[PDB]
């Protein structure tokens, strides 16, 4: 018997900034929102689902300097809360 | 401690794992297979050199490995490249014995998406959002159905600073 | 003074189905996005922040039938959670 | 009680807003003005009758006056129209004593976006989505900074019926 399923489904982009709008690199530290992000998953993997994790990065990123850039999420098709569970 | 396989990454105790029908099934650590991959164009041929990706690709692959996945890195792809890779990545048998992926994408950018090595305003190279999706989603990537596919997202959604002024 | 703001921020777009698909609509009971948003907003608004409620309306899609969509969150720029706190 | 100005939608209670720094400020009830705007396209020149969006107007504006909102209803708009509506809906000066906002729209849809009540395979009436986050953005609604934007659309995002066949 063969049922039916959802084409797109569980996905979601995490992008650098919004549309329109540059990301910043930094030369020899690398990427700003990389960076953060590795940050914030070390940090909060542990306590957090992606979505709540993603929602810290771009406050991290609330107060704009000279190099300014707010990350995205893009096209959310998660059902359910994804932790990471790190260590299990 | 960081000499253990999750580094950095802080440790979710039992006793906190408890603590959290909502949440996305995990697979049993002994048996499954986590991949990811990670795509970074650093050297192209008319855009200059993304110094500094060595670090992202360090910092990605070892955060990704963490948290138990492991990790395929490809470097300096075209947009051809890209989505033929990422076809191959699709058709991995170990995404069926995994419970989630992870994508990385580093490279300049562009309003219309991801550049490719050999991109110009002349001859475009463009990978776009959409492609990505197609080529992971439940038709083309069967083994994945109803397991969170993670995309990550190093580049310029274009040109602007992405800022505006106001007043105290 | 004048000071820096992100051009792009504390945006939460929520459509009806995923790119390239179709949303339904009944012709007399309404459409099936926007009846489910009501009933999940009236139930989880007290409780709930607005990006939870949506992962919630998305769930309740899971099961697909002769007429399926999935709703979609896009381009998210928010940096806290949304409480609607009816009552207050 | 439904008889209330919150009608079917479930109370939060004292004891229930305590215990919820990561919190958007919710403003005081007494003098906040919150607005919000619904755009439902029923009539058409070309595309057929969208029979049941009474339902949805219905539906959509008590439940946005039960969360405290001043609704405002437009009918049966071209995307210029509905375009020329956004932007005197930026404009409005209750956003400024207000917390947040909702915007609906509700209509026949394409890959592109939303349906004007013109809208023809021949002569085309889109309106981008892009187009309505950059009338609601900082730059040119500015009364609404760092308060939640909320958008909830009713549309196709194309033919396909979104389905793939697996079997047990």
């Amino acid at each position: 018997a063969i049922k039916k399923a959802h084409i797109e489904k569980d996905f979601i982009a995490f992008c650098s900034s919004t549309p329109d709008n540059v990301s910043w690199r930094h030369p020899t530290m690398g990427s700003v929102f990389i960076g953060r992000l590795i940050e914030h998953m070390q940090e909060y993997a542990c306590s957090c689902d992606v979505e709540e994790i993603f929602r810290k990065v771009r406050f991290s990123f609330e107060q704009p300097d000279g190099r300014a850039q707010m990350p995205t999420t893009e096209r959310v098709t998660l059902t359910r809360c994804f932790y990471l569970f790190p260590g299990h | 401690t960081s000499s253990g396989s999750e580094g950095n990454v802080k440790l979710c105790s039992l006793e906190e794992a408890q603590r959290i029908a909502e949440i996305y099934p995990i697979m049993d650590k002994s048996s499954r297979t986590r991949l990811a991959l990670i795509i970074c164009n650093e050297e192209f041929d008319s855009i200059p050199r993304r110094t500094g990706a060595e670090v992202d690709i360090t910092g990605m692959t070892m955060l990704l490995q963490n948290l138990g996945y492991s990790v395929d890195v490809k470097k300096n792809l075209t947009a051809s490249d890209m989505t033929t890779e990422l076809e191959a990545f699709a058709h991995r048998p170990e995404h069926k014995t995994s419970d989630s992926t992870f994508l990385v994408f580093m490279s300049h950018g562009i309003r219309e998406g991801i550049c490719g090595k050999k991109h110009s305003e002349q001859v475009p190279d463009i990978l776009q959002l959409n492609a990505i999706f197609n080529m992971l989603n439940t038709k083309n990537c069967p083994s994945l159905k109803d397991k969170p596919k993670v995309i990550i997202i190093q580049a310029c959604a274009g040109d602007s600073p992405g800022v505006v002024w106001f007043k105290d």
